[PDB]
């Protein structure tokens, strides 16, 4: 992604936890992000 | 009346007096591959378990 300075950039992200807490690397600084997952139609999934 | 060709028909009899005389002859309609128009179909529903799917 491009960044400018003070500003903010929009990801997609995929995973299977329904309480998924994880780091995202942009550049070589790292940030935690709290995510609260819905389910989609039930477990096992149709993606590799 | 020894002037003329007939197919070699098993519901004839063979000229006594030749051997095994035999000629060929190209025929109509020979059989190719081609193309055929027709159609097609469907799917279903789904539920989920642990290592397991279910389809209705």
């Amino acid at each position: 992604i491009e960044v400018e300075g003070n500003s903010q950039l929009q990801i997609s992200f995929s995973t299977a936890l329904a309480s998924a807490e994880f780091r995202v690397q942009v550049c070589s600084t790292q940030v935690h992000c709290a995510a609260e997952c819905h389910p989609p139609k039930d477990h096992i999934v149709n993606y590799p | 009346n020894h002037k003329k060709w007939q197919y070699n028909s098993p519901l004839v009899p063979r000229n006594a007096e030749l051997g095994d005389r035999k000629g060929k002859i190209h025929i109509p309609f020979p059989l190719a591959n081609v193309t055929c128009r027709v159609p097609k179909a469907r799917n279903p529903t789904v539920t989920y378990g642990k290592n397991q799917v279910i389809m209705l």
